[PDB]
């Protein structure tokens, strides 16, 4: 999903977003709150196509983040495409309240046999995104557990590969 | 050492 | 989303499927021209949740192979979940019918400035595994070229990491 | 020796 998207620069000469080079393309590394990213829609794992009509292509993590700061206007503009590689598992919590795999670090390291999350196919080395519509991207382990455990028996979850 | 790892 | 799906052998006991084990789980890999399999909609990167009533979760690509080989009757059931077409890339061919990237035994190293790969923000180190709705994986070099020399302006492409 | 690279 490619869409187009306009920041207005803060208070302080920033837009809180972090980027980073993967196999010659840019993503959206971090995203802090209420930023002029956040109030666009910009996520952890959204691929940044071009920065002002100019191609990302190739890039350093330095260089995006030297474009992002030479920035001329308080206007920056940015073609997107909406993370790919995503994918949506939904669980069903056990009698012990457990859908049935081992995360750390945000990530997922195992699946437990015959659980729910078995059945529906979790994927391991897959960083949690969502839960529940919910992001969690950033969050401490504790809170992501605290996030899933307060859940109803109804768990869905976004994941990308690690 | 803690492995520091949570169960779902 | 997910779905059921009844495969009735053919005149020589196969269905035309080919597997494979990624992060834990289970994904189609091949599918065979004028097969069951092809013929219930499937396709390149749907995931086989279940076999004949069982998890796949974890299997190797060998093992899954095992199970289809010994499916016992001539109805295979399966459970699945449609791809979610996260890892597509659409392109269209510059005036001299060039997409914008370069590519060796299957797999992009690098890509050309100001080209429509560019523009859609292809990846380096990624297999090209389908080229307009076809399967490429295991192919030549030469048959790939053939494949998007003789496809039309647009070319849309199937990736996965190295 | 020969790159044996395609170009798309």
């Amino acid at each position: 999903g490619i869409r187009e998207v306009i920041l207005c620069k803060d208070q302080d000469g920033k837009i809180g977003l972090r980027l980073k080079s993967v196999d010659n393309g840019i993503f959206v590394q971090l995203v802090q709150a209420n930023s002029p990213a956040s109030l666009v829609g910009l996520r952890f794992g959204d691929q940044v196509l071009q920065i002002n009509g100019e191609n990302c292509a190739g890039w350093s993590s330095d260089k995006a983040h030297k474009v992002l700061k030479q920035a001329f206007g308080e206007k920056i503009t940015m073609t997107i495409r909406d993370r790919p590689f995503e994918r949506t598992v939904t669980m069903h919590k056990d009698s012990s309240g457990h859908v049935g795999f081992i995360f750390k670090s945000g990530k997922i390291t195992s699946i437990v046999k015959d659980s729910s999350a078995a059945r529906n196919g979790l994927l391991t080395d897959h960083h949690i995104c969502e839960i529940n519509g919910q992001n969690v991207i950033g969050l401490k382990d504790a809170q992501i557990a605290d996030i899933l455990s307060t859940a109803g028996t109804v768990v869905t979850i976004t994941i990308m590969p690690a | 050492a803690p492995t520091n790892e949570f169960y779902a």
